[PDB]
C-alpha cells in the first residue's frame, strides 16, 4: 500500500550528507519501470532509406515501427582512420513518422471524373482496350480528368481496376502510336536499385522511354567527361582524411554530405588545413580556418587567378620535379595542336592526329583518332594511350611513355619554346568584360592576342601548317610571360592582365593577397605531399549555366599540381549519390538486357525542354555564346534546333524516336522488299520517315503514358513548373510571359511552329508513393507503395564502399506493395490485356553513338550533317544506330519473372569490356530456382525482390570476386598490362543478400571505377589510372585540358575561360505590371539543397517542419528585407516570367545583399497561401526557373564526348536566374474557410 | 420533508464521508499518476496570478474559519458568529472574485477550455456555486446575531463527526439557506476524491524543514 | 568523504555540424506523447540567439539556479522555503507556452478529401495540437532561429553578449554563429530538486542520473521555475513535470544514451566522474563565481589513486564502474587535459555535462596575413568567434581557461601537421601550452580517431545489487494489473499479489 507506506516516513530516511545539505534516502523506486517500459521493443531491423546510404536500426514495439537508431557496426576502417559510425542525419532520423502519419497514402486512388468515365465505358466496351478508346478519343471526355488534376476528387479505387487501366492505357498507346510512346521517370537508382529497377524492367521489355536524372537534377558535371571521359568518379569520404590540404568550393558538407562531415572535422586535429569558399556564411565556413567570400557565380575567375600563381610560381620560375613529371605523362599538355589561319592572326584548331602526317607516323589503325608530340629529341611520336588503340588492335592502349610504333620508351616535351621556327600570334577568346549589372567587369578585349612558339610541318596532302603544345597555349591562355614581349601577359600579380590575381580582385571580390597565399599554400603542400592536396566542390558551383568554366578552373589547379589519382587529393564532386556501384550487375535486370538489347534511354532535360514545351518561351541563343572568332553564319537557329540535329547526327537520344509507330516499320520494309534497316535509312534520306523532334506538336510525337515512382517531379525536380503543369498536363497554370509567337521572335528552323502549342499531352499519369505528394495531387491514378522500412532492396553510394540493404521490418501497412511488386503485377496484367492487340512485334530502335564502344570514333576533324548532304547517312556514325528488337508482348511477364538468356548466349560487360557469365547464371538457376515451364522454361526465377538482388550481387564485379577476375582480364587485353591482380586476392569473395542484413559488406576492386577497394590505400578517383597506367577515355588518352571538338572551339570552351553568369531576361517584362503597393525589386534566385530534407522528401514530414519553420520559405538579407518593408517572417512573394510563388520570410544577416535563397524543395502541398500574382495556390521554387540548354552539352560521336544514360546531355542549371520579390498584402487562402488575413 | 430532512443531515452526511475516505486512500494506491494539481497556468498566464490568488486565499480562509468554528468564556458563541460574519465574509469575497474569474477563464480561454475535462468544470462550477450560497446566509445570520442560529449548525456537526444520532434535530427551525450549503457542501466531500480536489491532501508542508538535495539509494 | 559515481557527458562543440539528429531520435523515443508535443528534452540551438524557451539564460527574468547570501549559505534565486510556498498558487517567473512555442500539426487528410471540382488546388493549412483550431499562421517553432534566422539585433539580445562591443559582429564580414546542443545537465546540486514541494525530484545514488518520480509529482510546477537551464518541461495534460532521464534503461545495462550513439557528428563522449558528495555545499558556495568551475574540479577524484580506490570500494561504488572510472575519456577532457568546460558554472549547480569550446576561422583582416606561432595554421588571437563570449558561456566570464583548451587544440594541429606533413618532431606549440608529446598523441587519438569504444566507457548500474534480480528476471513485464508494484507494505486493498515475486516463503 502506498498509502500505508507513507508511514515508514523518518524509517526511509538515511544518512545526510555535505553537512546537512542533503539527505540520502531509501525509498521505493518501482516506478522507474515506466520509462524502461517503453524504450523495451519487439525487435530491430536493418534497413536504411531509398533517396547518405546509411544503415538503420528499426525498432518494432507492438507489432508496429516506433522508431529508428543508426547501426554502428560497420566493418572498420584501417587504424590510422576513423570509422564511418555512426553515419545518419536528421531526416532519415524522422522517417518512422510517415508509416502510420495522416498524409500516408493507404489504398489506390483515381480522379473521380476518370473513373466514372471508365466504369461507363467499361459497361459498353467488353474489352478494356477498346474502353480506354472512347474515352480517349473522345477530346471532351479526355479535357474533362485533364483539367480535373490538381482540383481534388480523389475517390478510392482497387488493385484489380487501377492494373486494368494503366495495362490497357499503355496497349492502346503501344499499338496507336508506338512504345516509345510510353515512358517512366525514377531517379538515383543506387538508393533502391531493385525498386528502381522494377518500372524500367517493365518499360524496357515493352518498349518504353527511361527517362535519365543526373543531367535532370543538373548533379551530373559535364566537365568530367569532357577531361576524363568519365560520368562522376570520386574518392570517398575516408579519403578526405588523407588530405593536407582541402578547400570545400560552393559545398556546404556539414548539411548535404552530413554523415560524412565528421572526416572533415577531425581531419583538422590531424594537421590538416582547411579553407572554405561561399559567398554567404554557410555551415561550412563554421568548421574552416578561413572564409573566403567571392560573389556568386565569379569563382571560376579566383581559380584561373590561383592557378596563374600556381604555374608562374611552380611550373615556371621553380620548377617542381613532382609537378613537371605529373603533367608530362598523365596530361594532354604534350599534345600538338594545329593552328588555323585568320586575317592578321591565328586561332587554336583541332589538335594534330597521326593521321595528318606523311606516314601517318607508322600508323594504319585509327590513324585519325590518335594524337601527337614531340620527344626529348625533338621527333614526333603517337605515344600509347590515345583513344585509335583502344579499338581495332590490343596491347597499346596504356599510359606507359613509349612511342605508338617502335613500342620504344620515349619522353614527351612541354614547351617548344627554345626550338620553335617562328613566333606566331594565337587569338583566345575574352568574356570577363560582359555580364549583367549585377556583377564587376573588366574591360579588356574580346580577343587577346598572345605569342606563341610555333613549328611549321609538313601535312601528308602538300600543303604545311604551323603547330604548337597544349601547354603552350595554356601558358598564354592565362596570361604567364614568358620573355616573349606580350603586351596582353602580366608583367606581376599586381598588372591587371587576363588571368591575374589583380584582375580576379576586382571580378570576385577576393582580396589577391588571399588568392596569393592560399594559391601558394595549397600548391606548396601539393609538392610536399606529392599530390596530397583536395577540393570539395558542389551545386556552389555546378548549378551556374557556365558550371563547366567553374569545374575545369578548378580541375586545372589539381591536375596542375598533380592531386587527381593520389590518395588524398583531388576532386571531390558530391551532389547527387549517383554511385551504383555493382553497375554492370544491375544493368540487365533494370534495362532487360537479359532478354533484348537495347533498350530506349532517354535525356530528360532535352526530352522536358521539349514536351513541356519551354523552348517555346526561350530567351537565350546560340549565337550570344558564340566564340567571337567563329563564324556566326555556320550557327543560326533556336537552342532546340541544335538538339534536334544533334539527334540525327546520332549524338544525343531522342523520344519519342520517329515520327511513325516504329512497330509499323518493319511491315512496310517487307512489301518494299527490302530489310528494316536499310528501308529505314533510304525512308528517313528520302524524308518519308522522320524524327518526331522535327514535328511535336503533330499530335502523334508527344509522349501520352507517363510512370512516376521515388520521385517527386511535378514538384521540386520538375525545371518549369507551370510549363510542365501546361503543356504535359493541361491544367490551370502560372506562366506570366508571352511565347516566341506573341512577341513576333523568330521561330526555329529545324522545328515546326503553331501559334497555339499542344496542351495537356499526357492521356495517363501513373504515380507510386507512400505519402500523397505535389505530383500524386496532380496525377490521375496514386499506388501506395511500401515505406523503405516495409520492403527489401540494396543501396550503394560514392561516400563509402560498403554495398547494405532495406528489409521489411513488417508487411507493408494497409493495401501499400513494393515497386517490384506493383510493376510485376502491372506487367501480368499486360501480358493478358494485350493478347490480340500486341504478339510477337518487330520494333526498329534507334540507338545514339555510345561513349565506350567502338563507334564512339565517329567524326574525328569536324562536324557534317547528312541531312544537310555534308556527308551519307551512316548509321552508327553520322546518325544513330537503326536497331532491330523483337519483342514478345504476351510473354512480359514471363520474362520480367525471369533471367533472360541472352546473358548466356552474348555474355555481360560494360565500360567497354565484356566477358563470359555462365558460371554465374548457372550458380543463379540454384539460388532463385528455375521456371517450370511456359516461354522462360529453366530460365533462373526472378518472382521476388530478394530473386533481383541476388541477380545483382551474383553477376557484378564488384560483388562477384569471380566476375571481377575475369574483368580485370578482359581489360587487360587493352592495355597489355596485367590487372587481375587487383582481385585475385577475393576471387572467392560472394556477396549474399542475406550475408549484407547481417553485416554491411566492402565492395570488390573493380574495371568499373579508377579507385581501389584495399587494406593499404583508400578509394580515390583516378587512381588506376595513375598507378595501373589505364588511359582515362579521352581522344589523348589523358586529362584532356584542351577541348578540340569543333563546336567546342566555336563556342569558345576549348580552353578554360572566365565566362560571367548569363541573362534570363525573366524579370524586366513583368516587374511591376501587377502591382499590390508593395515595393518590388529583382534578386538573384539561388536554391541550396536544404536542411530539413532531401529534396522534396521529408518536406511534409512534422519533425522536419517543426524543426524548421513550419513550411515553405525564403531566406533574405536585412538590407533587402528593410528596403522591402519585409519583417522575419512576413508572407512575400517572388516572381518572374516563368510563374510566382508564396512564402514566409527568413530575414538573416548571413545572406549577402542581392541574393535570395530558397532551400531546395519544399514542395506543394503544406502552408502555401493564395498567389496575388496568379490567383491560383501559390507556386514552387520550380515555378520560376525554366530550361535552357546549352550546346557544348549536346556533342556526340567524338571519343570521351559521346552519349551514355546520365553520362552526357544537357543539364538544368539555374542560378543565373532572378525574380521579383515583394511584400505580399492579401493572404487569402482560397479553400472557403474565411480564414484570409490581410498584411499592412 | 421529515424524511428528506433525515436522509440529507442523518444518513447522507455518513455515505458522503465514506465515499471521501475510501475513494482518497483507494485513488492514493491504485492511482498515483492521476494525483496531481492539474496546472493549466502554462497554457495561458493572463489573470491568473490575481485570480488563483484570490481564490485560494480567500478558501483558505474559509476553511481555517469553518474548521475551528464548526469542531471546537474569552470566545463566546455571539464573539465566533462576529468573526465569522467579518473575517470569513471578506474570504468569501475574495474567494468568489478569484472563482468566477477561474471560471471565466476555464470556459472562454480557448487553450484552457481545449483542455480542460469535465470534473474540471464541474468542481470549479460547484465551489462558485457553494461560496456564493455561503455569502448568502450572512443577512439571515444577521437577524441572531445572539448566535442562536449558528449554535444549531455546530450542533449538528459536531454530531456527525462525533456518529452521535439524531444530528437532523439540531438543525429545528434554520433557514432554508442553510440547508442548501450544507448538503451543497457535503456533495463536495462525495466528488472529492474523483475530482482534482485531491491536490489539497498533498498540502507541501514537509518542504518547511526538508534538507535541500534528495538522494535516493539502489531499492 | 563520501564517494558517488555518475557517468558524465562531455560535447566537442569543435564538431558540432548543428545537424540535430540528436534531437529527433530523443522526440522520437520519449517525447512524441500529446501533452510532450512541445517538449525537447535535448534541444540544439544557434549562438548567437535566445534560445530555447526564449532568454533561458535570462536568471534575472526567469529566477533559476541559486545564489549565495551575504551570510555564505546557498538559496534558490526564486526564494527560500516560505518564499517560494508563497508562489504556489501561481508561480509569478513560469515561462508560458508561447515562450516556447504553440505545437502545431497540418491537415494533411484535406489533400485527401478534397471534393470534385475545387476551385483551386488542395492544401495542408496548420492546426493547434493545444485547441485543434486552423493556425492563420505559424510564428514560432524550437529552433525558430537556426543559422542566425532573425535580424542581428533580435539575435543580440543573446544573454551571452553582455559586456562586449557587439555592434561589430552585424557587419557581414564578422559573421559568426556556434552550435549549443542541450540538454539536462543532472547537475551534483540541482536546483530543480531543491525547489520541489513535494520532494518528487531526486539523484540516483548510483549513477547520479536526476528523476521526476512520476507517482510522486504532484505538479507544483515550481521547478520549471527552479531550473537554470530550463530543462524541465511541464506535461500539459498529465500535469506533471517530465525531463530528459539521460536514458537509464540503457545506461543501467552499460549502453549509451541515444543522443550519444546517434550523434552523427561524434562529438560526445560518456564516461565515469568519481565525486565527493561531501564537499557539494562547499565548492556551490564559494564566494567569488569565477572559482566555481575549478571548486567543481576539485570534487572530482582521481580514479587511479588508491586511496580513493579504496574509499570507493568502502562506500559501495562497484568494481567495474572503478575501472570504467579509469578509463574515463571525460575524466581526461575535463580534469587532464582541461578541453572541457562547463555549461554556465555561475548558476551554482555544478552540471555534469561540460563542452569543448568550438575553433572557428580567423577574423576578418586588411591582408592575407602572415605566419605564426603555428604556420599556417592559426593562433588562438585569429579566431573570429570573441573568447569572452565563450567565456561568459562557459567560464562565468573568465576567459582564461577558455584560451587555455582553444591553445591547446591548436597546438594538437601543429604537432600533428609536423608530423603527418613535414615528417618531423616539432613540439614547439605543444611546449607553449603545457603539453607532451604523449598527451597530445591521446588527444589526437580521442578526438580525431574517436573510435567507438574510446567515446562511450558506460558500465553497468548493477541492478542486481541490494535487490532480487532472480524473481525480476523470471516475471517483469507480465503487466497484467497486480497492483502490488510501487510500494513496500505487502498490504493491499484488492488482496492481489506482486508478479514477479515469490510469496511461499522457504521454511527450510
Ligand atoms: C460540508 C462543508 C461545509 C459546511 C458544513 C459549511 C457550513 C457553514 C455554516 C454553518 C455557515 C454559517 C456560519 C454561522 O453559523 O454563522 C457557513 C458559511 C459560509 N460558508 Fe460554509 N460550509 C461548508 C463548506 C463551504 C465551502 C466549500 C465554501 C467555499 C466555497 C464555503 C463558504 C462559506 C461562506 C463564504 C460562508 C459565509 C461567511 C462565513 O461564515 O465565513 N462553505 N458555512
Ligand atoms: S536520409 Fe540519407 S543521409 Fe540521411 S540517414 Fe537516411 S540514408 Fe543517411
Ligand atoms: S540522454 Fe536520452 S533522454 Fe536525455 S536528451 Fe539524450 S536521448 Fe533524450
Ligand atoms: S547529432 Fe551531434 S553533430 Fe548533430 S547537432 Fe546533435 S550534437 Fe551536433
Ligand atoms: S515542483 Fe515538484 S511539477 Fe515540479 S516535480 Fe512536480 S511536484
Amino acid at each position: 500500500s502506498k498509502f500505508l507506506d507513507r508511514f515508514r516516513y523518518f524509517k526511509q530516511k538515511g544518512e545526510t550528507f555535505a553537512d546537512g545539505h542533503g539527505q540520502l534516502l531509501n525509498t521505493n523506486r518501482d516506478w522507474e519501470d515506466g520509462y524502461r517500459q517503453r524504450w523495451q521493443h519487439d525487435k530491430i531491423v536493418r534497413s536504411t532509406h531509398g533517396v547518405g546510404s546509411c544503415s538503420w536500426k528499426i525498432y518494432v514495439k507492438n507489432g508496429l515501427v516506433t522508431w529508428e537508431t543508426q547501426q554502428t557496426d560497420y566493418p572498420r576502417t584501417r587504424p590510422d582512420l576513423p570509422n564511418h559510425e555512426p553515419r545518419g542525419c536528421p531526416r532519415g532520423a524522422s522517417y518512422s513518422w510517415y508509416l502510420y502519419s495522416a498524409n500516408r497514402l493507404k489504398y489506390p486512388m483515381m480522379r473521380k471524373r476518370l473513373m466514372k468515365m471508365w466504369r461507363e465505358a467499361k459497361a459498353l466496351h467488353s474489352d478494356p482496350v477498346e474502353a480506354w478508346a472512347s474515352i480517349i478519343e473522345d477530346a471532351d471526355k479526355a479535357k474533362s480528368f485533364k483539367q480535373a488534376r490538381g482540383r481534388g476528387g480523389f475517390v478510392r479505387s482497387s488493385w484489380q481496376e487501377v492494373n486494368e487501366l494503366i495495362a490497357a492505357s499503355n496497349v492502346y498507346t503501344i499499338k496507336n502510336y508506338g512504345p516509345d510512346r510510353v515512358a517512366g521517370f525514377s531517379p538515383i537508382p543506387a538508393m533502391s536499385m531493385v525498386s528502381y529497377a522494377s518500372g524500367a524492367r517493365y518499360l524496357s521489355l515493352i518498349g518504353g522511354t527511361c527517362l535519365s536524372f543526373y543531367d535532370w537534377y543538373c548533379d551530373l558535371p559535364p566537365a568530367s567527361p569532357q577531361t576524363w571521359g568519365e560520368q562522376t568518379d570520386v574518392p570517398e569520404s575516408a579519403d578526405w582524411y588523407n588530405s593536407s590540404y582541402i578547400i570545400a568550393w560552393g559545398s556546404n558538407v556539414p548539411q548535404t554530405r552530413t554523415p560524412d562531415a565528421h572526416f572533415f572535422t577531425e581531419v583538422r586535429y590531424k594537421g590538416t588545413k582547411t579553407v572554405a569558399v561561399t559567398p554567404d556564411y554557410a555551415e561550412i565556413a563554421k568548421l574552416c580556418d578561413l572564409w573566403l567570400a567571392p560573389k556568386q557565380g565569379t569563382d571560376a575567375a579566383m581559380a584561373l587567378a590561383m592557378g596563374h600563381v600556381m604555374l608562374r610560381e611552380f611550373h615556371l620560375d621553380n620548377p617542381s620535379q613532382y609537378f613537371t613529371d605529373y603533367v608530362r605523362r598523365y596530361t594532354d599538355m604534350p599534345m600538338l595542336v594545329m593552328l588555323e589561319e585568320r586575317d592578321g592572326y591565328y586561332a587554336a584548331g583541332r589538335m594534330l592526329r597521326a593521321a595528318d602526317l606523311v606516314d601517318a607516323l607508322g600508323q594504319e589503325n585509327n590513324p585519325e583518332w590518335k594524337t601527337v608530340a614531340f620527344n626529348t629529341n625533338g621527333e614526333m611520336v603517337a605515344p600509347n594511350g590515345s583513344i585509335g588503340f583502344r579499338w581495332g588492335e590490343k596491347g597499346k592502349w596504356n599510359l606507359e611513355q613509349r612511342d605508338g610504333k617502335t613500342g620504344e620508351e620515349t619522353e614527351l616535351q612541354l614547351s617548344l619554346l627554345g626550338s620553335q621556327d617562328e613566333i606566331a600570334e594565337v587569338g583566345f577568346p575574352y568574356f570577363g568584360g560582359d555580364g549583367t549589372e549585377h556583377f564587376n567587369k573588366v574591360e579588356l578585349e574580346n580577343v587577346l592576342l598572345h605569342k606563341l612558339p610555333v613549328k611549321r610541318l609538313q601535312l601528308a596532302d602538300g600543303s604545311t601548317a604551323l603547330v604548337t603544345t597544349v601547354y603552350d597555349l595554356t601558358l598564354a591562355n592565362y596570361g604567364l610571360e614568358r620573355g616573349l614581349n606580350d603586351v596582353n601577359c602580366a608583367t606581376s600579380y599586381d598588372d591587371v592582365k587576363a588571368y591575374t590575381p589583380a584582375w580576379a580582385e576586382q571580378i570576385t571580390g577576393v582580396s589577391r593577397s588571399q588568392i596569393i597565399r592560399i594559391a601558394r599554400e595549397f600548391a606548396d603542400n601539393a609538392d610536399k605531399t606529392h599530390g596530397r592536396s583536395m577540393i570539395i566542390v558542389g551545386a556552389g558551383l555546378n548549378h551556374w549555366y557556365h558550371l563547366d568554366m567553374n569545374y575545369r578552373g578548378l580541375i586545372n589547379m589539381l591536375i596542375f599540381c598533380g592531386c587527381v589519382g593520389q590518395s588524398g587529393g583531388g576532386w571531390a564532386h558530391y551532389v547527387g549519390q549517383e554511385k551504383l556501384r555493382p553497375q554492370t550487375g544491375w544493368q540487365p535486370l533494370a534495362f532487360a538486357l537479359d532478354w533484348q538489347r537495347p533498350a530506349r534511354h532517354m535525356n530528360s532535360t532535352s526530352y522536358f525542354y521539349n514536351h513541356s514545351s519551354q523552348w517555346r518561351y526561350e530567351t537565350v541563343t546560340a549565337e550570344e555564346l558564340l566564340s567571337p572568332m567563329a563564324d556566326k553564319s555556320r550557327y543560326t537557329g533556336h537552342l532546340i534546333d541544335f538538339n534536334v540535329r544533334a539527334e540525327r547526327m546520332g549524338w544525343l537520344p531522342s523520344a519519342p524516336q520517329l515520327g511513325t509507330n516504329p512497330l509499323t516499320i518493319a511491315g512496310e520494309a517487307e512489301k518494299a522488299g527490302m530489310n528494316p534497316v536499310d528501308y529505314t535509312v533510304k525512308s528517313l534520306k528520302e524524308g518519308s520517315i522522320r524524327f518526331a523532334a522535327e514535328q511535336p506538336e503533330n499530335g502523334k510525337n508527344h509522349p501520352r503514358n507517363l510512370f512516376i515512382w521515388r520521385s517527386n517531379l511535378l514538384g521540386s525536380s520538375g525545371k518549369g513548373h507551370e510549363f510542365m503543369l501546361k503543356y504535359l498536363l493541361g491544367t490551370e497554370h502560372g506562366i506570366q510571359g508571352k511565347d516566341l509567337g506573341q512577341q513576333g521572335g523568330v521561330k526555329p528552323e529545324e522545328v515546326d511552329w503553331q501559334d497555339n502549342g499542344l496542351e495537356g499531352k499526357l492521356d495517363l499519369v501513373v504515380t507510386l508513393d507512400f505519402r500523397l505528394s505535389s505530383t500524386c495531387l496532380y496525377s490521375d491514378i496514386i499506388l501506395p507503395t511500401a515505406t523503405w522500412y516495409e520492403k527489401d532492396d540494396m543501396n550503394t553510394s560514392d561516400m563509402h564502399p560498403f554495398i547494405h540493404p532495406l528489409s521489411a521490418a513488417v508487411d507493408p501497412a494497409w493495401e501499400a506493395k513494393s515497386d517490384w511488386e506493383i510493376y510485376k503485377a502491372i506487367a501480368k496484367k499486360f501480358s493478358e490485356v494485350c493478347v490480340g492487340h500486341l504478339g510477337k512485334e518487330t520494333d526498329i530502335v534507334t540507338l545514339p553513338i555510345q561513349h565506350d564502344s567502338a563507334a564512339e570514333l565517329a567524326q574525328p576533324l569536324d562536324v557534317k550533317d547528312w541531312k544537310k548532304g555534308e556527308c551519307d547517312l551512316i548509321p552508327g556514325k553520322t546518325a544513330p544506330h537503326i536497331m532491330v528488337v523483337e519483342r514478345d508482348y504476351p510473354a512480359t511477364y514471363e520474362r520480367f519473372t525471369s533471367i533472360g538468356p541472352l546473358m548466356e548466349k552474348i555474355g555481360n560487360g560494360g565500360k567497354g569490356i565484356a566477358w563470359n557469365t555462365q558460371s554465374e547464371m548457372d550458380l543463379l538457376r540454384k539460388l532463385n530456382y528455375t521456371k517450370a515451364e511456359g516461354p522462360a522454361k529453366g530460365q533462373p526465377m526472378l518472382n521476388t525482390a530478394i530473386d533481383a538482388a541476388e541477380m545483382i550481387l551474383t553477376l557484378a564485379p564488384e560483388t562477384n570476386g569471380q566476375v571481377a577476375v575475369k574483368a580485370w582480364a578482359a581489360l587487360s587485353e587493352f592495355t597489355g598490362r596485367d590487372h587481375t591482380h587487383l582481385a585475385l586476392n577475393k576471387e572467392d569473395e560472394k556477396i549474399r543478400f542475406r550475408d549484407i542484413q547481417a553485416q554491411p559488406r566492402k565492395i570488390i576492386s573493380s574495371p568499373t571505377w579508377s579507385g581501389l577497394e584495399d587494406e593499404h590505400v583508400s578509394y580515390n578517383a583516378g587512381y588506376t589510372n595513375v598507378h595501373e597506367l589505364i588511359p582515362w577515355r579521352t581522344l589523348s588518352g589523358r586529362q584532356q585540358l584542351y577541348q578540340d571538338h569543333q563546336w567546342m572551339r566555336d563556342f569558345g570552351e576549348s580552353l578554360l575561360v572566365y565566362r560571367p553568369p548569363i541573362d534570363t531576361r525573366s524579370v524586366k517584362e513583368v516587374i511591376g505590371q501587377k502591382s499590390n503597393g508593395n515595393q518590388e525589386k529583382a534578386l538573384n534566385f539561388l536554391t541550396p539543397h536544404q536542411k530539413w530534407g532531401i529534396h522534396s522528401t521529408y518536406s511534409d514530414n512534422l519533425l522536419m517542419l517543426t524543426l524548421g519553420r513550419g513550411g515553405p520559405v525564403v531566406w533574405l538579407s536585412e538590407a533587402d528585407a528593410k528596403d522591402l518593408g519585409i519583417a522575419d517572417n512576413d508572407w512575400i512573394e517572388v516572381f518572374n516570367s516563368n510563374g510566382a510563388l508564396t512564402a514566409r520570410a527568413v530575414v538573416s544577416q548571413r545572406v549577402p545583399a542581392g541574393m535570395t535563397m530558397m532551400y531546395h524543395a519544399q514542395e506543394r502541398i503544406v502552408n502555401l497561401p493564395g498567389s496575388e500574382i496568379t490567383q491560383q495556390r501559390g507556386g514552387i521554387h520550380n515555378s520560376v526557373t525554366r530550361i535552357t540548354p546549352k550546346p557544348t552539352h549536346m556533342i556526340g560521336g567524338y571519343a570521351h564526348l559521346a552519349y551514355g544514360f546520365n553520362y552526357y546531355g544537357t543539364v538544368g542549371s539555374n542560378r543565373d536566374e532572378f525574380v521579383v520579390v515583394r511584400k505580399m498584402k492579401n493572404i487569402d487562402w482560397l479553400d472557403g474557410e474565411g480564414n484570409d488575413q490581410v498584411q499592412e | 420533508m421529515q424524511f428528506l430532512n433525515m436522509f440529507f443531515f442523518d444518513i447522507y452526511p455518513y455515505i458522503a464521508g465514506a465515499v471521501f475516505l475510501i475513494g482518497s486512500w483507494l485513488r492514493y494506491d491504485y492511482g498515483q499518476y492521476t494525483w496531481r494539481a492539474a496546472s493549466s497556468q502554462m497554457l495561458d498566464r493572463k489573470g491568473m496570478n490575481l485570480a488563483s490568488n484570490l481564490f485560494h486565499i480567500g478558501i483558505l480562509g474559509i476553511f481555517v474559519g469553518h474548521f475551528f468554528g464548526m469542531l471546537t468564556a474569552w470566545l463566546p458563541i455571539e464573539v465566533k458568529q462576529k468573526m465569522a460574519m467579518f473575517a470569513g465574509g471578506a474570504s468569501g469575497v475574495l474567494c468568489l472574485i478569484g472563482g468566477v474569474l477561474l471560471l471565466k477563464r476555464r470556459l472562454f480561454s480557448p487553450r484552457v477550455r481545449a483542455t480542460t475535462t469535465g470534473a474540471d468544470i464541474l468542481i470549479l462550477s460547484l465551489l462558485v456555486i457553494q461560496c456564493a450560497l455561503g455569502l448568502l446566509t450572512i443577512p439571515f445570520s444577521a437577524q441572531h446575531m445572539d448566535g442562536s442560529e449558528m449554535m444549531k449548525l455546530v450542533g449538528w456537526a459536531q454530531s456527525v463527526v462525533t456518529f452521535h444520532g439524531g444530528a437532523s434535530q439540531h438543525l429545528d427551525g434554520v433557514a432554508f439557506i442553510f440547508r442548501l450549503h450544507l448538503v451543497l457542501g457535503m456533495t463536495l466531500f462525495l466528488l472529492f476524491p474523483f475530482s482534482r480536489l485531491i491536490h489539497i491532501w498533498s498540502v507541501p508542508v514537509e518542504y518547511l524543514t526538508r534538507k535541500y538535495q534528495l538522494v535516493r539509494a539502489r531499492h | 568523504m563520501k564517494i558517488r559515481s555518475q557517468v558524465g557527458m562531455v560535447l566537442n562543440l569543435d564538431k558540432c555540424i548543428g545537424c540535430h539528429t540528436c534531437s529527433v531520435t530523443c522526440k522520437n523515443v520519449w517525447t512524441s506523447r500529446e501533452g510532450v508535443e512541445y517538449a525537447w528534452f535535448n534541444n540544439v540551438e544557434t549562438k548567437p540567439g535566445q534560445g530555447f524557451p526564449t532568454d533561458w539564460e535570462n536568471q534575472e527574468k526567469y529566477k533559476g539556479g541559486w545564489i549565495r547570501k551575504i551570510n555564505g549559505k546557498l538559496q534558490p534565486r526564486m526564494g527560500n522555503r516560505a518564499m517560494l510556498l508563497g508562489k504556489i498558487f501561481a508561480n509569478p517567473h513560469l515561462p508560458g507556452i508561447d515562450d516556447y512555442y504553440e505545437p502545431f500539426d497540418f491537415d494533411y487528410q484535406n489533400l485527401h478529401t478534397a471534393p470534385e471540382g475545387s476551385k483551386s488546388q488542395p492544401i495542408a493549412r496548420p492546426r493547434s495540437l493545444i485547441t485543434g483550431e486552423r493556425m492563420a499562421k505559424i510564428e514560432k517553432g524550437p529552433n525558430w532561429e537556426d543559422d542566425l534566422g532573425g535580424e542581428f539585433d533580435k539575435l543580440a539580445k543573446d544573454k551571452n553578449f553582455d559586456n562586449i562591443q557587439k555592434a561589430m559582429y552585424s557587419q557581414f564580414e564578422n559573421t559568426f554563429m556556434m552550435y549549443l546542443p542541450r540538454l539536462c545537465e543532472h547537475c551534483l546540486n540541482p536546483a530543480c530538486v531543491a525547489t520541489c514541494p513535494s520532494g518528487a525530484i531526486y539523484k540516483r545514488e548510483e549513477d547520479g542520473i536526476v528523476l521526476i518520480d512520476q507517482d510522486k509529482c504532484r505538479g507544483w510546477r515550481m521547478c520549471i521555475t527552479g531550473c537554470p537551464y530550463k530543462k524541465i518541461y511541464f506535461n500539459w495534460k498529465s500535469g506533471k513535470s517530465e525531463k530528459c532521464i539521460f536514458c537509464y534503461p540503457r545506461i543501467e545495462a552499460g549502453q549509451p544514451t541515444v543522443c550519444s550513439e546517434t550523434c552523427v557528428g561524434r562529438i560526445r563522449y560518456l564516461g565515469v566522474l568519481l565525486y565527493d558528495a561531501d564537499a557539494i555545499e562547499r565548492a556551490a558556495s564559494t564566494e567569488n563565481e569565477k572559482d566555481l568551475y575549478q571548486r567543481q574540479l576539485d570534487v572530482f577524484l582521481d580514479p587511479n589513486d588508491p586511496k580513493v580506490i579504496e574509499q570507493a570500494i568502502k562506500d559501495g561504488i562497484p568494481l567495474s564502474v572503478i575501472e570504467a572510472a579509469q578509463q574515463s575519456p571525460v575524466y581526461k577532457m575535463a580534469m587532464e587535459w582541461k578541453l572541457a568546460l562547463p555549461l554556465h558554472p555561475e548558476y551554482r549547480t555544478l552540471p555534469m555535462v561540460w563542452y569543448v569550446p568550438p575553433l572557428s576561422p580567423i577574423q576578418s583582416a586588411a591582408d592575407a596575413g602572415e605566419l605564426g606561432s603555428n604556420g599556417i595554421l592559426p593562433d588562438v588571437e585569429s579566431l573570429r568567434i570573441p573568447v569572452q563570449y565563450l567565456a561568459n558561456l562557459l567560464t562565468a566570464g573568465d576567459t582564461k581557461p577558455v584560451l587555455r583548451a582553444l591553445k591547446r587544440m591548436l597546438a594538437m594541429r601543429h604537432y600533428k601537421r609536423a608530423e603527418t606533413v613535414d615528417g618531423k618532431v616539432d613540439t614547439r606549440a605543444l611546449e607553449e601550452v603545457g603539453l607532451t608529446e604523449a598527451q597530445a598523441q591521446e588527444m589526437y587519438r580521442y578526438l580525431a580517431i574517436a573510435n567507438y569504444e574510446d567515446r562511450f566507457v558506460v558500465p553497468s548500474s548493477h541492478r542486481e545489487l541490494a535487490r532480487e534480480a532472480f524473481p525480476e528476471k523470471n516475471g517483469c513485464g507480465f503487466t497484467f494489473g497486480d497492483g502490488c508494484h510501487g510500494s513496500d507494505t505487502k498490504f493491499n486493498l484488492f488482496n492481489s499479489r506482486r508478479i514477479d515475486a515469490i510469496d511461499v516463503t522457504s521454511k527450510t
